[PDB]
C-alpha cells in the first residue's frame, strides 16, 4: 500500500477520506489482530497525509492516536507509538495538534512496559522530541 | 467486549444513563466541575 | 457414636422409612401401607418401580438435608465477606458458580424444600444489596433488575436468578404436621413492572428423567 | 399471549405455580386451545422429556372442563404430524401422553390405528414409546384390565394380516402379553 | 454420580424380597453412622503390614 | 441550511469524534465487523432514529 | 388476615412480605 | 433544584506530579496527568 | 461379605445377589459405604429381632 | 483380498471431536465464569467476514 | 490452628508414651481376617511398575 | 449368629466416667476445651 501511495504522489488526494475512514473504523475492529496493522498503515501514510495539506486529518490522527496510548496490548501500542513518530517527522514541533506539553509526560510512565516493541518505538519517539 | 480496577468502574459508565437520573426520590443536583 | 449416628425403623407401627445418603434426606412411603389417595406431584416425588412387575410400589420423597443448606449459606457468606475489594462483575461470577453448584446437584429436591427457596431469595437480595452498596446507593429506582440480569454481552452482570419465584405458604399450625398443601404464596422479590424472570430450575432436567433417559439411551445405543 | 405463557412457565418451580401464575393473569379463555397447544409444543419442542411440562397440561384440564377437551383435541391434531415430527421429540411425546393417560386425563386412544396401510414410521415409534411408558407405570396387568374393557378397534380387530402386524408388532415392542386373545383369534 | 447412587439405593430397597410386608411382624431397620475418628486412629505400623498384603 | 449543517456536523466534527472515541475506550467496546454496514452519508441511518417516519 | 402465614416481619427476608392467596387452589 | 459547582477535582496528585501511583491500578483517583 | 461380592469368577454389581436365597439368608441386606460413612439396611423376622432385643 | 475386520466399529467424522482429558474446570474458582457454551449472537459466530464480494462464483455458476 | 496443633502434639506424645492402643491379639485378628479375605478373592498382588511399561 | 467375629464385647463395664463432672483449672485440659477442639477442627 505504502509504495502504491508514495508512487501515486498527490494524484491520490481525492481518495484520502475513504482511506482514513477505513483507517479509523479498522482502527477499532477486534483488537490485537488489526490495531497494530491499521496503526502501521498510518505510520507509512504520514507524509502523504501531510504534503497534500489536509490538516483536519492531522487533528484526527493526532488526538485519536493520542487516546490509544492507554492500550494494554503491547504489540498494538508499539505500532501506535510508531505512527506518532512518523506523524512527528511530517508536522513540526510547535504545530503538533497534541501539544508536546500534553504528549511527552503522557509518554513518560510507559517506559516500564517490558515487552519489546513498545520500548523500541517509545524510546525512539522520546528521542525525536527530546532532540 | 474486551476479549480492584477499572472493570467495576467501567460497569458504571455503561449504565450511567440509568444509574444517574433527573427523576430520583431525594438528591442534590450537582454540576461536574468544568 | 450414637450422637452422630441416626436410626430409622419400618414396622407395622411405622409406615415411613427415613434415611440420609450423601446430601439427600430421603423418605420412603410404600403403597402397601396406608397411601390412601394415590397421586402424582412435582418431580420431587420419585416413583420406585418394581423391576419384576413394572409396577410403582412405593414413593420416595427427596428433601435437601440441613447440613447442605448450611454449607451453601456459608458459601454465600464467603462471597460477601471475603470480597470487600473485588469487582462487581467478579462477585456475580462467584454467585453464579455457587448457585449452579447447588442446583445442578440437587435439582428436584430443591423444589420440595421451602427453607432453601427462602435462603436463596434472601441471599440474592444480599449480594444485589451488596453490589448496591458498592456504588453509593440503596435506592431501588437506581437499580432496576435489568442491570443485574442482563447477560454481560449487553453489559449487565449476567446474574443467574432463582429467587423471583413465588414461595408457597400454608397454615403453619397444620403444615408442621399433616402436609396440607398450598393455600397461599409469598412474593419472593420485587419486579419493577409486572414483568417476569426465568428460573434456573426450569431449564435443568430433573435427575429422575435424566436417569430413565440414560438407561434408554444406552440400550438403544447397544 | 404465546410469549407470556413461556415466560410464566420458565419462571416457575413446581408445576403448580405455573398454573397459578397463568390462571391468575386471567388471559382470554377461547385461546384456551392454543395456550395448551403452547404447553404441548413448548416442552415437547424442549430438548428432553421433563415431568413438569406434562403435568401442567393435565391440571389445566381438571380446573375447567374445556381444558380437558382442549387437550384431547390437541392429541388428535397429532395425526397430521405423526410422520412429520423428528425422531427425538417422539421420545418426549410417547411418555408425555403416557403420563396423561396413566393418570386418567384411556379410550381417546381408539382413534389411533395399526396398519401398514397408514401408520407413519414416525407414528410407529410414537405409539411404540407410548406403550413402553404407560406400561412401566400400570405394570402390564392393570393395563390388561384397561384394554380388556377398552373396545379399541383400529388398534384391535377382520384382517388376519393386520392381526399379524398387530400381534407381531407387540412382540417387537416386547410387551405382547396383551396380544394373547388376538393370537387365539388368528387360530 | 452420588445422586444416581441415591437412586440405586432407593430402587435397591424397593426391589428386595417381600421388603414391605409387615404381615408376620417383619421389621426393617435403616442405620446411618460414621466411623468417628478413622483417619486419626490408623496405626502406621499396622498399616505397613496391611499394605504388604497388597503391593 | 441549518438542517444540512447539523446533519453533517453530527457525522463530522472532530471534537465529537474525540468524545465518541473516549467513550468507546472507557467502555472498551470494540466493533466486530470492519467497513461498518452500508452507512455512506445515506439518510436512512439517521432516518430511523427516534422519529417515526414513513415511506409511501 | 395473617393466618399464621407470612413472615413475622419482612425485615431480613429479602422480600416485600406480600402474601396473596393461592389463586389456583382446589 | 439548585445547582452547586463540584469544583473539587478527583485527580491523583501523586500520579499527576510524578507519573507513578503507589496504589497501582487500585487507585481511588483519576490518574489523568498534567492538565491546567 | 463374600456373599455380597459373590464369586470372583462372576462378581455382582452394586446391589444384587447371586440368588434370592442369598438375600433371605441373613439379616444384613444392603450395605453402602461412602468414604467414612456407613449406610446399612436390615430385614428382620420377628424371632431374629426378639433375640437381638433380648441380648 | 478385502481388508476385513470383525464387527464394524465406528465411523470417523465424530470419532475425534471434543478435546481430551483436559479435566473438569479449575479447582472450582469463582473468577472463571464459563457458564455458557456458545456465544450470544452470530455476529462473530457466523463468519470471519460478514462481507466478501465477488461475482466469480456468480459468473462461473451462471452459464 | 494453634490449639488444634497443640492437642495434636499432645496426642502424638501420648501415643508414644502409652504405646499402641490396638493391643496385640486384636491386631493379629485384623491381619488374619484380611488375609482370609484376599485369599478367597484370588487377588494377586500389585507389583512394582517396571522400567518398560507401555501405560 | 454372627458366629464369626474378631471380638467379644468391648462395651462391658464402660459407664461414661466422671470426666464431665471434674472441673479442671487448666485451659488446655479442661473437658470444655476438648469438646471445642473436637468440634471445630475437622
Ligand atoms: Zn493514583
Amino acid at each position: 500500500f505504502g509504495t502504491v501511495v508514495n508512487a501515486l504522489g498527490k494524484r491520490v488526494k481525492p481518495y484520502l477520506p475513504q482511506i482514513c475512514g477505513t483507517v479509523l473504523w479498522r482502527l477499532n475492529n477486534k483488537s490485537a489482530k488489526v490495531r497494530q496493522q491499521a496503526a502501521d498503515l498510518i505510520s507509512r501514510t504520514a507524509v502523504v497525509m501531510k504534503t497534500c495539506q489536509e490538516e483536519k486529518l492531522m487533528g484526527h490522527l493526532g488526538v485519536v492516536l493520542y487516546e490509544y496510548l492507554g492500550e494494554e496490548y503491547p504489540e498494538v501500542l508499539g505500532s501506535i507509538l510508531g505512527a506518532l513518530k512518523a506523524i512527528v517527522n511530517v508536522i513540526g514541533m510547535h504545530k503538533m495538534t497534541p501539544p508536546i506539553k500534553d504528549l511527552l509526560p503522557r509518554l513518560t510512565p510507559i517506559l516500564k512496559n517490558r515487552h519489546e516493541k513498545v520500548q523500541e518505538n517509545c524510546i525512539d519517539l522520546v528521542g525525536r522530541i527530546a532532540d | 467486549w474486551e476479549k480492584n480496577q477499572i472493570p467495576n468502574r467501567r460497569f458504571t459508565l455503561w449504565w450511567s444513563p440509568t444509574i444517574n437520573r433527573a427523576n430520583v426520590y431525594v438528591g442534590f443536583q450537582v454540576q461536574l466541575d468544568l | 457414636q450414637w450422637e452422630n449416628s441416626f436410626v430409622s425403623v419400618y414396622s407395622k407401627d411405622n409406615p415411613n422409612l427415613l434415611f440420609n445418603m450423601c446430601g439427600f434426606e430421603c423418605r420412603i412411603l410404600p403403597k402397601c401401607r396406608t397411601s390412601y389417595e394415590e397421586f402424582t406431584h412435582k418431580d420431587g416425588v420419585w416413583n420406585l418401580q418394581n423391576e419384576v412387575t413394572k409396577e410403582r410400589t412405593a414413593q420416595c420423597f427427596l428433601r435437601v438435608d440441613d447440613e447442605s443448606m448450611q454449607r451453601f449459606h456459608n458459601r454465600v457468606r464467603q462471597i460477601l465477606m471475603a470480597s470487600g475489594s473485588t469487582t462487581f462483575t467478579k462477585i456475580v461470577n462467584k454467585w453464579n458458580t455457587a448457585l449452579i453448584g447447588l442446583m445442578t446437584y440437587f435439582r428436584e429436591a430443591v423444589v420440595n424444600t421451602q427453607e432453601l427457596l427462602d435462603l436463596l431469595v434472601k441471599c440474592e437480595n444480599k449480594i444485589q444489596t451488596r453490589i448496591k452498596i458498592g456504588l453509593n446507593s440503596k435506592m431501588p429506582s437506581r437499580f432496576p433488575p435489568v442491570v443485574f440480569y442482563t447477560p454481560k454481552e449487553l453489559g449487565g452482570l449476567g446474574m443467574l436468578s432463582m429467587g423471583h419465584v413465588l414461595i408457597p405458604q400454608s397454615d403453619l399450625r397444620w403444615s408442621k404436621q399433616t402436609d396440607v398443601g398450598i393455600t397461599h404464596f409469598r412474593s419472593g422479590m420485587s419486579h419493577e413492572e409486572d414483568q417476569l424472570i426465568p428460573n434456573l430450575y426450569r431449564y435443568i432436567q430433573p435427575w429422575e428423567s435424566e436417569f430413565i433417559d440414560s438407561q434408554r439411551v444406552w440400550a438403544e445405543y447397544a | 399471549f404465546r410469549r407470556t405463557i413461556y415466560l410464566a412457565i420458565q419462571s416457575s418451580l413446581d408445576f403448580e405455580e405455573c398454573a397459578h401464575k397463568l390462571l391468575k393473569m386471567e388471559f382470554p379463555e377461547s385461546q384456551t386451545k392454543e395456550l395448551c397447544n403452547m404447553i404441548l409444543d413448548c416442552c415437547a419442542q424442549q430438548r428432553t422429556y421433563e415431568k413438569f411440562f406434562g403435568l401442567l397440561a393435565g391440571r389445566f384440564c381438571m380446573l375447567k372442563k374445556e381444558y380437558m377437551e382442549s387437550f384431547e383435541g390437541i392429541f388428535k391434531e397429532q395425526y397430521d404430524t405423526i410422520h412429520r415430527l423428528e425422531t427425538n421429540k417422539l421420545r418426549n411425546v410417547a411418555k408425555m401422553f403416557a403420563h396423561l393417560l396413566y393418570t386418567d386425563s384411556w379410550s381417546v386412544l381408539e382413534c389411533i390405528k395399526l396398519s401398514e396401510e397408514t401408520t407413519t414410521s414416525s407414528s410407529r415409534i410414537f405409539v411404540k414409546i407410548f406403550f413402553q411408558e404407560l406400561c412401566e407405570y400400570m405394570g402390564l396387568p392393570k393395563l390388561n384390565a384397561r384394554l380388556k374393557d377398552e373396545t379399541l378397534q383400529p388398534f384391535f380387530e377382520d384382517n388376519p394380516r393386520n392381526t399379524r402386524f398387530a400381534i407381531n408388532f407387540f412382540t417387537s415392542i416386547g410387551l405382547g402379553g396383551l396380544t394373547d386373545e388376538l393370537r387365539e383369534h388368528l387360530k | 454420580p452420588p445422586p444416581l447412587l441415591v437412586y440405586k439405593w432407593c430402587q435397591g430397597i424397593n426391589n428386595l424380597q417381600d421388603v414391605w410386608e409387615t404381615s408376620e411382624g417383619e421389621c426393617n431397620v435403616m442405620l446411618e453412622s460414621r466411623f468417628e475418628k478413622m483417619y486419626e486412629k490408623i496405626d502406621l505400623t499396622l498399616l505397613n503390614r496391611l499394605l504388604r498384603l497388597i503391593v | 441550511l441549518i438542517q444540512q449543517a447539523m446533519a453533517k456536523i453530527m457525522k463530522a466534527n472532530p471534537a465529537l469524534y474525540v468524545l465518541r472515541e473516549r467513550i468507546r475506550k472507557g467502555l472498551q467496546l470494540y466493533s466486530s465487523e470492519p467497513t461498518e454496514p452500508y452507512l455512506s452519508s445515506q439518510n436512512y441511518g439517521e432516518l430511523f432514529s427516534n422519529q417515526i417516519i414513513w415511506f409511501v | 388476615m395473617y393466618n399464621g402465614i407470612g413472615l413475622p416481619t419482612p425485615r431480613g427476608s429479602g422480600t416485600n412480605g406480600y402474601v396473596q392467596r393461592n389463586l389456583s387452589l382446589v | 433544584a439548585t445547582v452547586r459547582w463540584d469544583y473539587q477535582p478527583d485527580i491523583c496528585k501523586d500520579y499527576k506530579e510524578t507519573g507513578f501511583c503507589g496504589f497501582g491500578d487500585s487507585c481511588k483517583f483519576l490518574h489523568d496527568r498534567s492538565d491546567y | 461379605a463374600s456373599e455380597m461380592a459373590g464369586p470372583p469368577q462372576m462378581p455382582n454389581d452394586f446391589l444384587s445377589f447371586q440368588d434370592i436365597a442369598t438375600e433371605a439368608a441373613h439379616p444384613i441386606r444392603l450395605f453402602c459405604r461412602y468414604i467414612d460413612r456407613i449406610h446399612i439396611f436390615f430385614r428382620f423376622t420377628a424371632d431374629e429381632a426378639r433375640d437381638l432385643i433380648q441380648r | 483380498n478385502p481388508r476385513t475386520s470383525n464387527e464394524v466399529q465406528y465411523d470417523q467424522r465424530l470419532f475425534n471431536q471434543s478435546k481430551g482429558m483436559d479435566s473438569g474446570f479449575a479447582g472450582g474458582e469463582d473468577e472463571i465464569y464459563n457458564v455458557y457454551d456458545q456465544a450470544w449472537r452470530g455476529g462473530k459466530d457466523m463468519a470471519q467476514s460478514i462481507y466478501r464480494p465477488s461475482k466469480n462464483l456468480d459468473k462461473d455458476m451462471y452459464g | 490452628t494453634r490449639l488444634y496443633l497443640k492437642a495434636e502434639q499432645e496426642r502424638q506424645h501420648n501415643y508414644l508414651k502409652d504405646g499402641p492402643y490396638i493391643t496385640a491379639e486384636e491386631a493379629v485378628a485384623v491381619y488374619t481376617t484380611t488375609v482370609h479375605w484376599l485369599e478367597s478373592r484370588r487377588f494377586s498382588p500389585i507389583p512394582f511398575p517396571p522400567l518398560s511399561y507401555k501405560h | 449368629w454372627d458366629d464369626d467375629v474378631v471380638f467379644k464385647n468391648c462395651a462391658k463395664g464402660v459407664d461414661d466416667q466422671k470426666k464431665d463432672k471434674r472441673f479442671v483449672n487448666d485451659t488446655l485440659r479442661s473437658e470444655f476445651h476438648k469438646k471445642f477442639m473436637e468440634k471445630y477442627i475437622k
